[PDB]
RNA sequence: AAUGG
RNA sequence: GCUAGUAGGUGGGGUAACGGCUCACCUAGGCGACGAUCCCUAGCUGGUCUGAGAGGAUGACCAGCCACACUGGAACUGAGACACGGUCCAGACUCCUACGGGAGGCAGCAGUGGGGAAUAUUGCACAAUGGGCGCAAGCCUGAUGCAGCCAUGCCGCGUGUAUGAAGAAGCCCUUCGGGUUGUAAAGUACUUUCAGCGGGGAGGAAGGGAGUAAAGUUAAUACCUUUGCUCAUUGACGUUACCCGCAGAAGAAGCACCGGCUAACUCCGUGCCAGCAGCCGCGGUAAUACGGAGGGUGCAAGCGUUAAUCGGAAUUACUGGGCGUAAAGCGCACGCAGGCGGUUUGUUAAGUCAGAUGUGAAAUCCCCGGGCUCAACCUGGGAACUGCAUCUGAUACUGGCAAGCUUGAGUCUCGUAGAGGGGGGUAGAAUUCCAGGUGUAGCGGUGAAAUGCGUAGAGAUCUGGAGGAAUACCGGUGGCGAAGGCGGCCCCCUGGACGAAGACUGACGCUCAGGUGCGAAAGCGUGGGGAGCAAACAGGAUUAGAUACCCUGGUAGUCCACGCCGUAAACGAUGUCGACUUGGAGGUUGUGCGCGUGGCUUCCGGAGCUAACGCGUUAAGUCGACCGCCUGGGGAGUACGGCCGCA
RNA sequence: GUACACACCGCCCGUCACACCAUGGGAGUGGGUUGCAAAAGAAGUAGGUAGCUUAACCUUCGGGAGGGCGCUUACCACUUUGUGAUUCAUGACUGGGGUGAAGUCGUAACAAGGUAACCGUAGGGGAACCUGCGGUUGGAUCA
């Protein structure tokens, strides 16, 4: 972890010296990725950090960020109830999760009829889904 | 206190501690972001205020508030912090200086630009 | 125990003026009589009288003006706990001159005015305004 | 001189 | 607690000189609660900043002093060093090499790398001032004088002036009428600092030379020196300051703020989101608080923000604060050191006071004047430097010393009241238990119950006995005690208080850090004791649950002896001592002659005091002495360390 | 009487759960400084002198004096050893504290808060607390 500080400074200097050398941090994976014009190039750069900059580092394959999607269409009901301690909270929603055309993205549909779900709560329903979809449903 | 009592023990002043110890009597200090996250303000206010744990060059790690709307600050970002607590965020005693080092100015700002590191439009 | 007879005199005077007493009495002493002389000449007390030999007793006749005590204030300055001695240049002006300050000088107990003329400082006994 | 409101 | 060359002495040596400086010897000293020793921090000062001041903060730049020179030692040379650019040894580190050996010290000026939020050119001249050397000329000088960079500060100045109304356009608002932006614009007159271009042109320059004459010089009129005189020169800055001409308004305005505090308000977005925020706070359908726009306000080549110091903060209160309930009186007492101390005479003069004299660098500050076109800046003189010495006086007070004196304090004589303490003995009532008699189905308990007890005879009642603990009534805003406390009766031992009338001593006092003693209940140790009561515990109820409240039981403990613990809302939440200042109504205990006079105590209340409540001669009034103690709420009377304890 | 003031449908306590921050303890682990007891001894200086050597003076011309070198001793830097003290950093794990949601469990206080509250102490209990013993009023109630 001590080297991490030195590593930052080292990368900056190296980037200035060599235009083709590039360094960046992938936000999703939270990983600093080095880019070069070949294996030999990056090898030399790494060794320079180890000695000149005195930053012992280890390189590897850049971690890949994966995504998930539903393959089948199904209608599901979600219900909550908490009257155990004092104030009671309740909420119920019947949603149909249908596989979307790849690239289209999340498409929440408000097909509530007769205001079975109050209009004010509908945005929160979507928000809840978005948050849950941001988290993994599989891996 | 009688004079005799005062002869034995003089009047004592106050320590007067600083509310910005990490700065160590410096106007600003450079640091590196160790985690950029959001937190909720204490009652009665309500929002998702943006903060970042930052390790200073002196060796102190402190939470600093990222002022303005939107930030380009990720982990391992070199930012300049200054004094300034956030009343509704307990623990936050420092403010990131927008428009200095890595930290960029607030985009689409027409007022108080100097305070948000925005050049004259 | 009793450790400041002068302040005791000053207190008896003040307490007497408030209680609208005709005259106050106390154990007599050379310094008390000296201060009494100063107050009388300045017209703060009507008159004083010392009686007795084995135990001389000083009686101070208090004076009141328009149903109001002539002495509005009488505060001891130098005290056993804290003695205070001022030079002639450092002499105090009580009530911007309107009041007197009893100063013990080498030439004798006198008002701040008298001491300032004689070019002598000393122990500031009290402020009587 | 029950208990909870 | 510290010290062993330590402390002192004697002698010798040593030094420029005094000296445990050193050494031998002798003595056992020296230092420290007026803080030694040890630990932490730090260059000191004139001054700087802040403050009305007293203070608080601070010691870049300037000047004085000190210390240091890669690190640790050591001498040498010298008038002077234990020496930035000297030597020697050792160490760390770096460099060169022919590998056989060598070399070095930017905390001089530039400059590099690094660290950091951040601090400038490997510049010019020795023209001037100053310094080294020299006969001088001169030479050397990163001292110094200048130039470069930087809005870093202080100060000055410009970015135009006048006019210009349907006041246009546009923007913005709009009550859709207008208004506001706004004479602001355009337009029309008009002047050009400064900038640019060109031209001219101070002062900082004094000296030093060549000599030329005179005087001195002596043998000489030589030489040389000195003073006149003549002549040619001596500037980095520098393309100087400054002045003139040039044409043209040309080339010159930004930043923060407008909810209140605090000068400046609307429209439209956003809708507890996104944001804002010194503090208070804003934002969920318009929000003068966010976001953006118009308009306004404050400043200006700057404007904001952050950091930092002082002030405001009387919020460490010396000036200039508090402790009944807001933070704050040690549980109580004794008492050392310490602090303070009644009245008189003499004496001294320590403090104190007066005067004189010396000193208190310069600068800075302030005042009055000059020079810079003005200002900033520079400079003359003065004042100030509040202080510290020394000498000669005054002596009221304070201190010392001597002799005193009763009035503080104390002693003795007599009497009075008291649950004051310690020890021992004893009486009555009651409970429990034991044995027996009489007698029969209940008893006991609760809101109601139940557990429990009883026909294996309870409960009730009577008789005898055992044992422990506590003392009805008296009994009380009664009493006694430093406080904690102290209650049947009697005896023994013992403390204190108060009254009357005298005598005696002669300030012998007050307070008290540290220290020491005493100190409810609970608890702890050992050995006893154990009726009643009762933590724990058990069962029965209650309740949604009931580790409770209630019922039935029950152990430590409660009791005693001895030892320990040391704390309580140990409270009047009010330290102790002394003096002074209207009244009224009571309790209790002396004393004098119904009226007095002491001690103690309860209630009320005046002035005064208090934020108020209240306090009010038993002050929380008015003063003096001394001690303790407080400085937002939490964290915390806790952690750590020490001391104490069996725990 | 009151700790209530969208006024008892008030206010309000602690455990447990979760997050985060600072911190105490902790087998130890790494540094700094330092005490005591020793050891050591470069260079230099001073003292002494087995030896060796020598411009100035003296001399009988041989020498002598004096010096230098060398050696030796004393002092002493680096350094070394043992054992303490202090301070700083860090440490599996652990204790309590603070802050934060709108979790869970109760309702301890505020009215006599439904068992007056609180103080000291002892025992007990998921928790707020409960019980005993003594103390305080900073409790209400009395018709
Ligand atoms: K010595
Ligand atoms: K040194
Ligand atoms: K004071
Ligand atoms: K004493
Ligand atoms: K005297
Ligand atoms: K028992
Ligand atoms: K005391
Ligand atoms: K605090
Ligand atoms: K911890
Ligand atoms: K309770
Ligand atoms: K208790
Ligand atoms: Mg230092
Ligand atoms: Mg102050
Ligand atoms: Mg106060
Ligand atoms: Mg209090
Ligand atoms: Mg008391
Ligand atoms: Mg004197
Ligand atoms: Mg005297
Ligand atoms: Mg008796
Ligand atoms: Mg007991
Ligand atoms: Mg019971
Ligand atoms: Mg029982
Ligand atoms: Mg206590
Ligand atoms: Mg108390
Ligand atoms: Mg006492
Ligand atoms: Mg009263
Ligand atoms: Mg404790
Ligand atoms: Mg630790
Ligand atoms: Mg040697
Ligand atoms: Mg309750
Ligand atoms: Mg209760
Ligand atoms: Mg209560
Ligand atoms: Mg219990
Ligand atoms: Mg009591």
């Amino acid at each position: 972890k001590a080297d991490q500080d030195k590593m930052t400074q080292a990368l900056v200097k190296l980037q200035e010296e060599d235009p083709t050398f590039h360094a960046h941090t992938d936000e999703e994976t939270g990983q600093v990725i080095i880019g070069g014009m070949g294996e030999l190039h990056l090898d030399i750069l790494v060794d320079r950090m180890k000695k000149e900059f005195n930053v012992e580092c280890n390189v590897g394959a850049p971690m890949v960020s994966y995504r998930e999607t539903f393959k089948s269409s199904a209608q599901v009901q979600g219900k909550f109830s908490r009257q155990s301690g004092g104030r009671g909270q309740y909420g119920d929603v019947h949603i149909e999760f249908t596989p979307n055309e790849t690239g289209a993205g999340f498409e929440f549909e408000n097909a509530i009829v007769g205001g079975v779900v109050p209009r004010e709560y509908i945005p929160s329903v979507e928000a809840g889904l978005k948050d849950a979809m941001e988290n993994g449903v599989l891996a | 206190a009688t004079v005799n009592q005062l002869v034995r023990k003089p009047r004592a002043r106050k320590v007067a501690k600083s509310n910005v110890p990490a700065l160590e009597a410096c106007p600003q200090k450079r640091g590196v972001c160790t985690r950029v996250y959001t937190t909720t303000p204490k009652k009665p206010n309500s929002a998702l205020r943006k903060v970042c744990r930052v390790r200073l060059t002196n060796g102190f790690e402190v939470t600093s508030y990222i002022g303005g709307e939107g930030h380009n600050l990720q982990e391992h970002s070199v930012i300049l912090i200054r004094g300034g607590r956030v009343k509704d965020l307990p623990g936050v005693r420092y403010h990131t200086v927008r428009g200095a080092l890595d930290c960029s100015g607030v985009k689409d700002r027409k007022q108080a630009r100097s305070k948000y590191g925005v050049k004259r439009p | 125990s009793m450790q400041d007879p002068i302040a005791d005199m000053l207190t008896r005077i003040r307490n007497g003026q408030a209680a609208n007493k005709a005259a106050v009495t106390m154990p007599s002493s050379k310094l008390k009589v000296a201060i009494a002389n100063v107050l009388k000449e300045e017209g703060f007390i009507e008159d004083f009288k010392v009686e007795g030999d084995t135990k001389p007793e000083l009686e101070l006749t208090l004076k009141y003006f328009q149903g109001k005590a002539v002495v509005e204030s009488i505060q001891r300055v130098s005290r056993p706990g804290l003695r205070i001695y001022k030079r002639k240049d450092e002499l105090p002006k009580v009530m911007a001159g309107l009041g007197i300050a009893v100063v013990s000088t080498s030439k004798g107990v006198m008002t701040d005015r008298a001491a300032r003329q004689a070019g002598l400082g000393g122990e500031i006994i009290c402020y009587v305004a």
